[PDB]
Parts: structure tokens; C-alpha cells; sequence
RNA sequence: AUUGGGCGUAAAGCAAGCGCAGGCGGAUUGAAAAGUCUGGUGUUAAAGGCAGCUGCUUAACAGUUGUAUGCAUUGGAAAC
RNA sequence: CAGCUAGUUGGUGGGGUAACGGCCUACCAAGGCAAUGACGUGUAGCUAUGCUGAGAAGUAGAAUAGCCACAAUGGGACUG
């Protein structure tokens, strides 16, 4: 649980005679062993927005598995016309990715992984594509159970 | 240039003792603020990944007395082989002749030890040396040339020296040996070598 | 498209052009012909010296030059620094680089070159504007 | 028996099969009908010996003029199929041909690839054991 | 006997030129980077010896030889029936 | 005449010759047919190993050694296995 | 964008039709075997690249050995 | 850049050439190449390789090496 932020944005809506500059923030929090959650929340000042985002993130976590410290099979993260590629790197190479990708993967307590952005690069879509790719991943035990070849084949 | 102007300022901003523990040990009321006219309050406001990664890089190469391009060459050479990255890189950096002279404890500082090495005062495996970038391997024997022992600066270090278990020495005969590779926890750990090693995507 | 179509019609790149082509063309005498040998920098001789106003966001008065290359090309060029030594048919030397304030102008003078003497009283970075190391 | 409903095959057998299997998987259906071909047969049994689908019976009329085949897909009580993704590399006019030394492994071995080298359909791992490369039918994972 | 041969089945287009026939060949090759397969024509030349008068539709075989003349470079080896 | 000559393959001040089966009408350090060991005529005490396999074939189908190649052919005993098998 | 892109409103489906050439094309049985797959042989200069090693006080560097690739030809296979 | 080519296409006799050959020669016929791009335009020594890229490969042909062409420019031939 390091709750590293990724990007704060000075968003604003317009009202008669003035601008409601209400900057928000996106945060990623991870137990470093499988718990991952992200929080986007809007507030008038930094610390309260940070607290709201952390509460939203830690409220809704979810688990993920470890295969030699890394993903084991190919996947493409399809989310809102923004693809991110994940490849099962060999053990030694270590983490290599951008800002949000490194945030998500390291906060997941992973290791070696091969990454490359495709299409857009707005952080929220990056996070969505990465989570969708990481969760649509099937475990070999799960596919083995639904197969008749569960005996390591 | 291969030599640096001031050393305590480096420990000031880097926040890492260039010495064992006496870099900021209240020497003349030693401090820990960043140097320059603006040490009042720049605590942590723009702590980015790139900033701290540069911080660990400079920490890694200031206490070794290295410069950029040769450090890049060292990283490439250690990347040439097979194994784990950070520990092998640190092994190569601890295979430097002057660093092993410092670990011998024969000189009070790495700068004096480096001058003694350059000036021919150091003889390795019955061979004189003039290159501080020689690569030492396990089971390599070292002596003090059996010459120019009459130095006031080498003595008080020679008797008073911390014999780390990874390099053994004989005080009176001034003989040393690089037997086993130093371990990660054996050497100062105020340096996060990982941020350095994956700070290089150069190749 | 379908491979049955790309075989008929192969792909083509965009073939981006140089940011400044005038410094690339060369032409000799004695059967003159151009061989565009992509020179980093060509000399020249100024022909017109004056000033022009910049565009909308800024408001200043930038002294410009109209120099003829070692070849036949004529280019607008902006002077650097505080003051200059343009001498109305003074032989100069040219340097690339865009200027946003001046449309059309796409070059600078290497200052400290053959004739255009570098600006004196320069001590910060001392490379542009051609100032030697001051005596300590 | 007596399906009493007219059916017609789309086009090339591999695609005609993959489209139906994917649509059935998405629509949560049980079985689909199509005309039968020897290659389609071979792929059907090589799949079922991997346990990726239920009953498949080739059927003919009271004659040997028309032969059709249907198949059910491996499900669970929680109603989730055994198939995750399907994609063909071979394509009409875009046939792929792969030597054994460059044979691809689907999803680090979790998936299944169909490689009809010389003796019909066979698994990618058993072909690697055979060290026989060749044409590749489709990806199944 | 170490001389080589190129067994390439062709097709005779027209032998209108006196006692010389024109053969057409179709080699199937993979396009270098598109990996598709396409077959191209490349006309070749062989002169009529007189054994058989190849009309339109005769497809035969060809063997290498010395240069018999410019643009007439190969000779017939084996003849296959009509269709 | 195909000549067994020397080829100065090496850095400045450090000749390191590979012995070469090269034709007479070929410049120095040029393309050849077969390779004949090598030489480092700075290190002494048998730093001059030669293949001995195809060199004898070259000599048996036409070859001309040189004085520095005469030296190497002398100690290794090429002559005592060449001029007698000649008869 | 072959691996690796799209064509409703963001650039992009011709105004529509008849259509030669070309591209692709139902099912079954046999043969041949061009492609397709694999076996042998020949060949694909050195240096250079990779890896090891040797020698330079060590890299810079010099040298050694091994290392791919493609093609021709030859034995088979016969799903497509 | 839509036609291009008349020793151009093919045969006969002779000469010639280290040798094959419209290469030339005397005779006969009009053929041949071409949308799978002929002919033309401009460009350029080719290859190993260098730089980059994970890769499919993009890119220059540095030192150097194999092959090719040249020797103020254009032709000729002896001798070897």
C-alpha cells in the first residue's frame, strides 16, 4: 500500500462571472502482493481530493495472481480505443514501462514485464486498459479445471 | 575533470555520507541542508522519478570517484555477461583496484589511495600497476610494492584498518587478497542500486 | 486493404523535406550544376540590412538581413545579440534555425565569424554572439 | 434426425466453422448446424480430443448426396464456455506456411494451434515432438 | 555426367517464325515481403527440329544447351501430349 | 605461381601473420583459396602453430614457399615428409 | 499499419449499372507432386556482428575457435 | 513515359573468332519485345558491411575487402 499518485488535472467548469477551478487527481494504491485499486475524485483543494481518491481506490480493490513474478501469456488491453501490450518477460530483465504502466505494475508487486503503449495516452484510459488486460487473463489452473487435460497437459 | 572540488557539499545535497559516518557528524556544527544560498526550504516539492534516479546515480558514482562515460562503459561491460544485474554491477565496481586499496584500509581516504596507486606505490600480483580501472578477480594477491612504506599517511591507516571479510590482508607484510565478492548488506546500503540499474535503457 | 490490392499498388512514405534547404545546395562554375550536398553551413554576403516587426503575440523590432549564399540562393536571416556589424556588402557566414517571431526568416548569422564581429561585454555561455573568455 | 430446417454453408471451411463457434460462444447457445467436410471433420475430432466441445455427429440424408454436422460446446453448470478466443492465421489468398524451427506457441502453451503438416490435423506440441512444421489452420485459446 | 538441367514444363504459343517455336513458362514464387503467392510468365525460345509440328496447345519440356543464337537459347528435351 | 606468403593482419607495431596460400598475381592481405595456420612473430617458443592438413596438399599440387615460410617449414619437419613422399 | 491502420458525423465507399482480364471460389474419389513439410549433399571469401578464449599494465585494441543465412541439387511425405 | 524495334526475328551458304552466336557476310520471309510495364526520363558503381531497430527491416555504400569501369577527351591497332 504505497498509494502513489500519477496525474493531477486542473479541470474547470464555467459559471456566470468566474471559473470553478476544481483540480482533481488520479491515484494508484497496491499492497504489492495482489491488491490493486485506483481512485479518481474531484475536490477544491489538493489534500481533500487526495483523501477522496484514496478512499475510493482502497474501497474497491481486487486480487491478481503471481506467475514467477510476472504475467505468463500474451494479452492486449482493449479499453476505449487505447491499447496497451503486456508480454511475459524473462525473469531477469525487470520492470520497463511508462508512468502509469510502471505505477500499476509495480504497485501490483510484479517484476519483469514487457510493455508498449498503443493509441492514446491519457492516464485514466491507460489504467482502464491495464486493469482490463490484467483481469481478463485466465489462470492455467482455471482453464485446466474446465478442460479434461487438467493433469499438467 | 577526474577530480572534484568539494566533497562535503556532495554529501550535503545527495544526503549520503561520502565517508563512513563522519561526513555530517557535527564537524564544525555540520548540517544536512542542501548547499547554496537556498538551503532554507526545498525539502520535497518536485520529487520526481527522474530526480531521485539522478540522485541515486550521483550517489553511486561520487563515492566511487568515477565520471560519466567510463561508468557507462562499466555498465555495458557488466551487461555483456550473464547473471543478476545489480549485484554483478556492484561486484565490478568493487573490483576496482583503488576501491580494493581503500578496503585494504592502507590509506585513510580513497583520494589518497588513488594517488598512491597512480604514483606507482601499489604492486599487484608481483606486477606494478598504473591504471585504477584494473578488474580484480577472486584469488588475486596484492602487496604494497615492498617499497615507499615510509609514508606518514599510509601507516596510521595500515595498523588501524577495518578488515572486511570479503578481502583479507596481512598488516606487517602489507599483503592483501581479493578472496570473495562483497555482499549487498556488507557495504553501505544508503544507495538504492536498483533505481540506477533500471535507469539505463541505453542499450 | 486486401493483399490482392497492395500487390497492385505498393505503399509510399511521406518523404518529409529538409527544415532549411538553402544550406544544402552547392553550385560551381565551369559547367555549373547543382548537387545539393547538404552542407551544415554556408557563407554569404549581405545585400539588404534593416528591421521588421514580429507577429501577433510579440511586439518588438528585430533587425534582419538579406544575404546571398555561396550559391545563387537568397534567404532572409535574423541577427543575434546586442548590436551588429552589418556593413552593406559585408561578407558573412550563415546558420540555420527557425524564428517564430518573424515569418519567412529561417536563419541566423554565426556571430564571431569572418566579418560580423561578436558582441562584446558577453560573459554568459560566451559561445553564441562570439565572445572570447574574459581576462580574470 | 429430421432437422426440418434448411441450412447452407458460408464459405471456406475454417472460417465457416470459426464464425459459427464464436457466435455460439457469445450468444451462449448450445449447438450450430453446418455442412460437413473432411477438413472440418478432422478439426472437430482434434478439438474434442482436447475436450473443447460436446457431442458432434455427422449426419446424412437417406442417401450419400448431402452430409451435414452439428456440435455442442463444452460448458459448465455456471454456464461459462471452455473457449476463450479464436483467430485464424490461414486465410483464402493469405495462406501461412511455417517451418518447425519457427513454430509459434499459443499463449505460452495454454492455447491450441492447428497445424496440418502432412497427416492432417495435429496439436502444436505433438508436432514439435514430431519436429514437423507446415501450414497453420487457426489459433484457439 | 555432371551437366545440369532445368526441367520446366512450358506451353507453345506460336511457331509462325520458320522452324522456331515460342514457349511460355509459369513459375510460382512467393512475393518477397508480402508472402502471398503469384505466378508470372516468361517466354522462352526453342527451334523446331522437325520431329513433331507443335500446334497451339502443345506443352513440352526444355533442356539447357550452348547459345544457338541471340534470343534463341534453349532446345527441347521431352514432349508431352496435347490436351 | 601460387606462393605461400605472409599477411600482416594486426595493429600497428604488432604484426600477426596468417600464413596464406595465395597466387603470385595478388596484392598483400588479399583474398585467397585456403588458410594455413597463423603466426605471431613477436611471441617466441612455438607461437607458430600450422594446420599441416591442406598445406601439404597445396605443396603436392603446386606451391612455392618463401624464406620466412622456409623457416616454419624447416622446424616442423615439412621437408622430411614432403621431399621423400615426392619420390 | 506483412507482422501492425481505417473509410456514418473527425481525411477517406466512385452517382449507379453491364461487364473482359485478373484475384478468390461447393462436396466426393484417384494420380501426379509445382507450392507446402522434413532427410542427405554441395555451396554461401576474409575481416566485421554474436559468444568464449588468448595477448596487450586493462578497457580503446589486436588475434584464435565456434556461431548463423540463402540457394541449387538429391530421398521421402501427400493434410491442404 | 503507349507502342518499341528492320541485323531487329528466324532460316540457308561462306568467313570470322580462344569458342557459341546476324558477329559479319550473299540469298529468303516479316517477324520479335510489350500493361506481369516494353521504349523513355532522371537517378546510381554492385556486394560484404557501417548506423538504427526487438523484429519484419529503414538507411549510407566511410576506412577496408570481392567484383566492375576509367586513365586530359574520342577512336585504331601492333607486340605480348
Amino acid at each position: 500500500f504505497e498509494e502513489r499518485i500519477v496525474k493531477l488535472k486542473r479541470i474547470s467548469k464555467t459559471t456566470k462571472g468566474g471559473r470553478n477551478m476544481r483540480f482533481s487527481v488520479l491515484v494508484v494504491v497496491g499492497n504489492r502482493k495482489g491488491k490493486i485499486g485506483y481512485g479518481i475524485a474531484k475536490a477544491l483543494e489538493v489534500p481533500n481530493a487526495i483523501k477522496k481518491a484514496i478512499k475510493a481506490a482502497h474501497n474497491s480493490l481486487h486480487t491478481i495472481e503471481i506467475h514467477k513474478g510476472s504475467i505468463y501469456h500474451e494479452v492486449i488491453g482493449r479499453s476505449g480505443a487505447s491499447r496497451v501490450l503486456l508480454k511475459p518477460a524473462p525473469q531477469g530483465t525487470g520492470i520497463i514501462a511508462g508512468g502509469a504502466i510502471r505505477a500499476i505494475i509495480e504497485l501490483a508487486g510484479y517484476s519483469d514485464i514487457y510493455t508498449k503503449n498503443l493509441g492514446r495516452n491519457t492516464p485514466i484510459n491507460m489504467i482502464h486498459a491495464t486493469m482490463d488486460g490484467i483481469l481478463k487473463q485466465l489462470s492455467p489452473r482455471r482453464v485446466a479445471i474446465l478442460r479434461n487435460k487438467n493433469l499438467n497437459e | 575533470m577526474k577530480y572534484t572540488g568539494s566533497i562535503f557539499k556532495r554529501s550535503r545535497r545527495l544526503g549520503f555520507s561520502l565517508l563512513e559516518n563522519n561526513k555530517e557528524f557535527s564537524k564544525g556544527k555540520k548540517r544536512k541542508t542542501i548547499p547554496g544560498q537556498h538551503g532554507n526550504r526545498f525539502r520535497s516539492s518536485t520529487m520526481s522519478g527522474y530526480a531521485q534516479q539522478l540522485q541515486e546515480k550521483q550517489r553511486m558514482q561520487y563515492m566511487y570517484g568515477i565520471t560519466d562515460k567510463q561508468f557507462r562503459r562499466l555498465f555495458r561491460l557488466v551487461l555483456k555477461q550473464r547473471g543478476n544485474l545489480a549485484v554483478n554491477l556492484f561486484r565490478v565496481l568493487e573490483s576496482r583496484l583503488d576501491n580494493i586499496v581503500y578496503r585494504m584500509g592502507f590509506a585513510p581516504t580513497r583520494r589518497s589511495a588513488r594517488q598512491l596507486v597512480n604514483h606507482g606505490h601499489v604492486l599487484l600480483n608481483d606486477r606494478t600497476v598504473d591504471t585504477p580501472s584494473i578488474i580484480l578477480n577472486p584469488g588475486d594477491k596484492v602487496r604494497l610494492k615492498a617499497k615507499t612504506i615510509k609514508i606518514p599517511i599510509v601507516k596510521a591507516a595500515s595498523e588501524s584498518g577495518v578488515v572486511s571479510p570479503f578481502v583479507e590482508t596481512n598488516n606487517k607484510t602489507f599483503e592483501g587478497t581479493y578472496v570473495r565478492f562483497p555482499e549487498r548488506s556488507e557495504l553501505p546500503a544508503g544507495i538504492n542500486e536498483s533505481y540506477v540499474v533500471e535507469w539505463y535503457k541505453r542499450l | 486493404a486486401t493483399i490482392a490490392q497492395l500487390i497492385r499498388k505498393p505503399r509510399k512514405k511521406k518523404k518529409v523535406k529538409s527544415k532549411s534547404p538553402a544550406l544544402h545546395y552547392n553550385l560551381n562554375l565551369l559547367n555549373k550544376k547543382v548537387t545539393n550536398v547538404y552542407s551544415p553551413l554556408k557563407r554569404g554576403v549581405c545585400t539588404r540590412v534593416g528591421t521588421m516587426t514580429p507577429k501577433k503575440p510579440n511586439s518588438a523590432l528585430r533587425k534582419y538581413a538579406k544575404v546571398r549564399l555561396t550559391n545563387g540562393f537568397e534567404v532572409l536571416t535574423y541577427i543575434p545579440g546586442e548590436g551588429h556589424n552589418l556593413q552593406e556588402h559585408s561578407v558573412t557566414l550563415l546558420r540555420g534555425g527557425r524564428v517564430k517571431d518573424l515569418p519567412g526568416v529561417r536563419y541566423h548569422i554565426v556571430r564571431g565569424t569572418l566579418d560580423t564581429v561578436g558582441v562584446e561585454k558577453r560573459r554568459q555561455q560566451r559561445s553564441a554572439y562570439g565572445a572570447k573568455k574574459p581576462k580574470a | 434426425i429430421t432437422t426440418t430446417k434448411p441450412i447452407k454453408a458460408h464459405f471456406d471451411p475454417v472460417a465457416d466453422l470459426l464464425t459459427k463457434i464464436n457466435n455460439a460462444r457469445k450468444a451462449k447457445l448450445m449447438t450450430v448446424t453446418t455442412i460437413a467436410s473432411k477438413l472440418k471433420i478432422a478439426i472437430l475430432e482434434i478439438l474434442v480430443k482436447e475436450g473443447y466441445l460436446a457431442n458432434f455427429q455427422v449426419l446424412e440424408n437417406k442417401s450419400k448426396t448431402k452430409r451435414i454436422v452439428t456440435f455442442n460446446l463444452k460448458y459448465t453448470q455456471r454456464r461459462i464456455p471452455s473457449i476463450n478466443g479464436v483467430k485464424q492465421i490461414s486465410k483464402p489468398g493469405l495462406r501461412i506456411y511455417r517451418p518447425f524451427e519457427k513454430l509459434p506457441l499459443v499463449l505460452n502453451g495454454l492455447g491450441i494451434a492447428i497445424i496440418s503438416t502432412s497427416d492432417g490435423v495435429m496439436t502444436d506440441k505433438v508436432a514439435r515432438l514430431k519436429k514437423i512444421g507446415g501450414e497453420i489452420l487457426a489459433y484457439v485459446w | 555426367k555432371r551437366n545440369q538441367r532445368k526441367v520446366l514444363i512450358g506451353i507453345v504459343k506460336s511457331t509462325k517464325n520458320a522452324k522456331t517455336a515460342t514457349v511460355q513458362v509459369e513459375s510460382r514464387f512467393k512475393h518477397p515481403l508480402y508472402h502471398k503467392s503469384v505466378v508470372r510468365h516468361k517466354k522462352y525460345q526453342a527451334h523446331n527440329e522437325g520431329e513433331v509440328l507443335a500446334k497451339d496447345g502443345d506443352k513440352v519440356q526444355i533442356v539447357e544447351t550452348r547459345p544457338l543464337s541471340a534470343t534463341k537459347r534453349f532446345r527441347i528435351a521431352k514432349i508431352i501430349e496435347r490436351a | 605461381m601460387v606462393k605461400i606468403r605472409l599477411m600482416r593482419m594486426g595493429r600497428v607495431h604488432y604484426p600477426t601473420y596468417r600464413i596464406v596460400a595465395v597466387d603470385s598475381r595478388v596484392k598483400r592481405d588479399g583474398k585467397y583459396i585456403a588458410l594455413i595456420g597463423h603466426l605471431n612473430p613477436a611471441l617466441k617458443e612455438n607461437k607458430c602453430k600450422i594446420d599441416e592438413a591442406v598445406a601439404l596438399e597445396w605443396l603436392n599440387k603446386g606451391a612455392k614457399p618463401t624464406d620466412t615460410v622456409r623457416s616454419l617449414f624447416s622446424q616442423t619437419g615439412l621437408w622430411k615428409k614432403f621431399v621423400e613422399s615426392k619420390k
